[PDB]
């Protein structure tokens, strides 16, 4: 299986501005990147991306409509400033299972306005003292974390 | 080959005496014929065997090609042979020929010992891993036990053991698959998998898989653990003076709670042992009916022995008496009425056992012998077992042998009932009296000197080993073995359940059961609406989604159709009990319109069907206007984790397609994935020539006969002609279903009684 | 977490009410083992 | 809004309380042996 072909099945070999969502899980990917969706891609809310094997975030369709992306049990360790440029408009992220070293990975979020809710599970930045009131003056637009800001409320 | 055979026919029947036997003979006398060999069996193995082994070429080689691979000499050593045999009618050889091979030749396969010798394999395996201890080199003390001397994968009885195995290694010849294959489909398919790939002859396989199911028993002396683990190594683990500590490398309380609660349901109604079988052939255990663990041990608790008798199986012949097992040795009791002042000042009229008799007791790990007189026990023999076994085994011996002293010994009053709510006789209110205030004919019994001798030794009213015992009561330090001739003498039952020999005498009575209640360590799934309106909430959703998995073929279907008859079935009625009846309405509004949504504006999606449809039982409420209340978080009796989630998952549902598996009630269940494809992959296994019906004769109108796999091409409702059994050519039809006579006898019983009681 | 007014009981019982709670895992007998020690046997333990 | 019903499950904690939903009917404790059934406003 491939991302070829869940674009396929999801799709169902019909126009790309069709479906506002995707679910890239359980594909091999090619050195570890998401490849199989084209920069044709206009429309688009729910992304789902889990057992890729994601290595970096270089290659994106640019968007203004995407509010959600899920990323999970992954390598991938750089800097996330590229998601301003391609779509600052994420309000849902999910990094649970990546693997990020060190607190300056998480920086580049800062000029993202739009996050409410970042997720962050089992992860080597997670185990720090005050990772969790770090992280919040460091990202001051954050509404929502791991789900224990003030209350519990469900995607 | 098949034309060396068809001219090996042809050259047989040449002579008259084949034409004339072959004509003559059935299928069925072969075996006959096959039993007229000489027998001119060697009269010493062993020195025949050194004879052999000193000649030129003792061993005797099939005719083949594989001899070319070897000369007739090598080395200088002679090995193989060219003159022709008599006996065997092929070739020649020696053991140098043999070493050879071992040496050089042909390099085989050796995935096939991977699987196809897994017993031997496992055997190995639990000895490795096996941790050893210290020895002691005290006495033992051992017992004489009917002990299964190898584990078994599933243990069967003979004949389905033999069917299971055609059924694996032998495709042809598999008329008309009975009702075992199904109960046995995961082994036939994974046995079927495993061995495939291989080149060993069937025989073989066919002998290994005999072991690996038909259960081997013996008498042995055993002492400590019991299970086949223990006694593959009870030549070392055991020693009449000395013992080791060894370790080598579950279904039955769930089987025990099950034919408790099955014997409960039956008794409160009436006619109990048809709704008791309905149930007992009705449920299963998380892959099979309750013929599947029943079957597979000898006897058990009173409850399983019942339910066997109203099933098709044989259980031992003991006599149980609340707890006692009991096995006659001599003399015959007279039941006649009598009249008895009890203790407590009333009086009962009740059967006693006019004359002399002496019984084998038993019970739990307690043996003994009892030898009572007409309202009066007269001696009994025990071995220091356990304090709460020998006490129990004292008073229910007490209260069986109706001696007068345990009458005058009651103090309180005897008008109890069962949990089904029912009087029984005194005799057992006796019992239940005496075992929960023990210490009541104990008293007022009487004392006895001790046994002054060797070995016999009293024991006192607390159980412990002290002296100025019982009046009767013994406790010899030596061996008691008793319940010999275990020979499952016919046993009648009655509709009560209650059993009874080939006379009128009654062996087990309905009311042996012990009403004791556990948890069921497995799940527990029945298929009838009837029983299941007992257990908590999560029992009866667990229950609920069993159902609706089960029968996941007639409900998908259904769907297509779009009518509310699907949705109005009684399995969800006792689930209705388990939604407030305050908001229960609405979910069923919501629930119905997100499933007509499914079918309108969506294709097939099998978890969310699941996990919506019950709710609908209920008729909806839908909002003032007529929408459709809209709801996630569907709560259920209990509150707190009793509540289902109709995004992705909950405590008790969480369906993951990643992996495509099922969690319901903290189990997971494998949903392949979904399509008729996954449901022809659950049908993976059943039985060759299990979709095919039979209906006439042989019809030559189709012309040859044809394969299972061309006999698959064939549409549902045609008509072809195959070989049933060793030949015997029959027409077949395709089967359009899938059947089970153990549900249409019960539905014909049910309709029966219905009809009885209308008209009464 | 079990939420209580703030009476002392004593262990067993805090510990069955605690289970009942969180029926699902009291009620778990299929254990899917992650990681074994190198002498310890898993069947013992778990059985325990 | 009404009294204890174990049906609709045990006592709630503030944890609950205060991501409860307007017009969602919950249990508390006031102490040992005195429940009640109470009712999030808007007001």
């Amino acid at each position: 299986m491939e991302m070829g072909r869940r674009i396929h099945l999801e799709l169902r070999n019909r126009t790309p501005s069709d479906v506002k969502e995707l679910v890239l899980d359980n594909s091999r990917s090619n050195e570890g990147k998401l490849e199989g969706l084209t920069d044709e891609f206009e429309e688009l809310e729910f992304l789902s991306t889990i057992n890729v094997g994601l290595t970096s975030i270089a290659n994106l369709p640019k968007l203004n409509k995407l509010k959600k992306l899920e990323l999970s049990d992954n390598r991938v360790s750089g800097g996330l400033e590229v998601l301003a440029e391609k779509c600052p408009n994420l309000t849902h992220l999910n990094l649970s299972g990546n693997k990020i070293k060190d607190l300056s990975t998480i920086e580049p979020l800062k000029k993202l306005e739009n996050l409410k809710s970042l997720d962050l599970f089992n992860c080597e930045v997670t185990n720090l003292n005050d990772y969790r009131e770090n992280v919040f003056k460091l990202l001051p637009q954050l509404t929502y974390l791991d789900g224990y800001d003030r209350d519990d409320k469900e995607a | 080959m098949t034309l060396a055979k068809i001219e090996l026919l042809k050259q047989l029947l040449r002579d008259n005496e084949a034409k004339t036997v072959l004509k003559q003979t059935t299928v069925d006398q072969y075996n006959i014929i096959r039993k007229f060999n000489t027998s001119r069996i060697e009269k010493n193995p062993s020195l025949r065997m050194k004879w052999a082994m000193c000649s030129n070429f003792p061993l005797a080689l099939t005719k083949g090609d594989m001899a070319n691979r070897i000369p007739l000499e090598y080395k200088g050593i002679q090995l193989k042979t060219n003159a022709e045999d008599i006996g065997t009618k092929g070739q020649m050889c020696s053991i140098a020929a043999v070493t050879w091979w071992n040496t050089y030749g042909p390099i085989g396969d050796t995935e096939g010992f991977e699987r196809v010798y897994e017993s031997f394999f496992l055997r190995k395996m639990r000895l490795d891993n096996a941790t050893w201890g210290r020895i002691t080199f005290g006495p033992v003390e051992r017992v004489r036990k009917r002990v299964l001397l190898n584990p078994l994968t599933k243990e069967m009885p003979p004949d389905e053991a033999s069917n299971v195995i055609m059924e694996i290694l032998f495709p042809k010849e598999a008329g008309i698959p009975r009702e075992s294959t199904w109960i046995h489909r995961e082994l036939i398919k994974e046995k079927r998998e495993k061995l495939k790939g291989t080149m060993i002859t069937p025989i073989v396989l066919a002998y290994m898989l005999e072991r690996e199911l038909v259960a081997r028993r013996r008498f042995l002396p055993v002492a400590g653990a019991t299970s086949a683990e223990f006694i593959e190594m009870l030549h070392c683990l055991q020693g009449e003076n000395w013992r080791q500590i060894y370790h080598p490398g579950s279904r039955s309380q769930s089987m025990i709670v099950a034919c408790r609660k099955i014997i409960r349901r039956s008794i409160v109604a009436s006619n109990p042992l048809e709704l008791a079988v309905e149930i007992a052939n009705k449920t299963v255990i998380d892959t099979e009916p309750l013929k599947s663990c029943l079957a597979a041990i000898d006897g058990g608790d009173v409850a399983c022995d019942i339910i066997r008798a109203a099933l098709g199986l044989k259980i031992r012949q003991r006599q149980r008496f609340g707890r006692l097992e009991l096995k006659r040795i001599s003399g015959r009791g007279f039941k006649n009425d009598e009249e008895i002042l009890i203790g407590n000042g009333t009086i009962q009229k009740i059967g006693i056992w006019d004359g002399e008799e002496e019984f084998h007791v038993r019970c739990g790990e307690c043996r003994g012998i009892l030898k009572k007189s007409k309202m009066k026990l007269e001696k009994l023999l025990i071995n220091s077992a356990k304090k709460e076994d020998m006490r129990d085994l004292i008073i229910l011996c007490m209260v069986f042998s109706q001696d007068t002293r345990m009458f005058q010994g009651v103090r309180g009053e005897i008008n109890f009932l069962n949990r089904a709510g029912q009087l029984l006789s005194p005799m057992y209110q006796l019992q239940r009296y005496f075992l929960n205030r023990s210490n009541d004919l104990f008293d007022q019994w009487g004392y006895e000197e001790s046994p002054k001798a060797s070995e016999l030794h009293g024991i006192n009213e607390s159980m412990n080993a002290s002296d100025y015992t019982l009046k009767g009561v013994v406790v010899t330090r030596n061996v008691i073995d008793d319940f010999s001739s275990t020979e499952t003498e016919k046993v009648s039952i009655t509709k009560n359940l209650s059993l009874i020999k080939r006379t009128g005498e009654v062996i087990m009575g309905a009311n042996d059961v012990s009403e004791l209640e556990s948890q069921a360590q497995l799940m527990i799934t029945y298929d009838t609406p009837k029983m299941w309106e007992m257990g908590t909430t999560k029992e009866l959703v667990q229950n609920t989604y069993q159902w609706v998995l089960k029968n996941l073929v007639t409900l998908k279907a259904q769907f297509l159709l779009g009518k509310e008859d699907m949705f109005q079935w009684d399995a969800f009625e006792a689930f209705e009990s388990i939604i407030p009846q305050k908001m229960a309405g609405q979910y069923s509004g919501f629930a119905r319109a997100v499933l007509k949504q499914m079918r309108d504006q969506e294709v097939m999606k099998t978890d969310q069907f699941i996990k919506l449809l019950p709710f609908c039982f209920s008729p909806p409420k839908l909002r003032s206007n007529g929408e459709p209340y809209q709801f996630l978080k569907l709560v259920l009796k209990g509150g707190g984790e009793n509540f289902i989630e109709v995004r992705k998952g909950s405590p008790l549902f969480s369906y993951n397609p990643q992996t495509e598996v099922l969690t319901i009630c903290g189990r997971m269940m494998s949903l392949k994935g979904k399509i008729e494809d996954e449901e022809r992959n659950r049908s993976m296994g059943n039985a060759v020539l299990a979709g095919f019906l039979v209906s006439g004769k042989y019809d030559p109108d189709l012309g040859d006969f044809k394969t299972i796999e061309e006999l698959e091409k064939l549409k549902p409702g045609e008509k072809a002609n195959i070989l049933l059994y060793q030949g015997k050519p029959v027409k077949v039809v395709k089967r359009k279903r899938y059947s089970a006579l153990s549900n249409d006898i019960s539905q014909g019983i049910k309709r029966q009684r219905m009809t009885v009681e209308s008209m009464g | 977490a079990n939420m209580t007014e703030g009476k002392s009981k004593k262990p067993k019982t805090l510990a069955k009410e605690c289970l009942e709670k969180y029926s699902t895992l009291r009620d778990q007998t299929d254990p899917i083992l992650i990681m074994k020690s190198e002498k310890a046997n898993e069947n013992f333990l778990w059985k325990l």
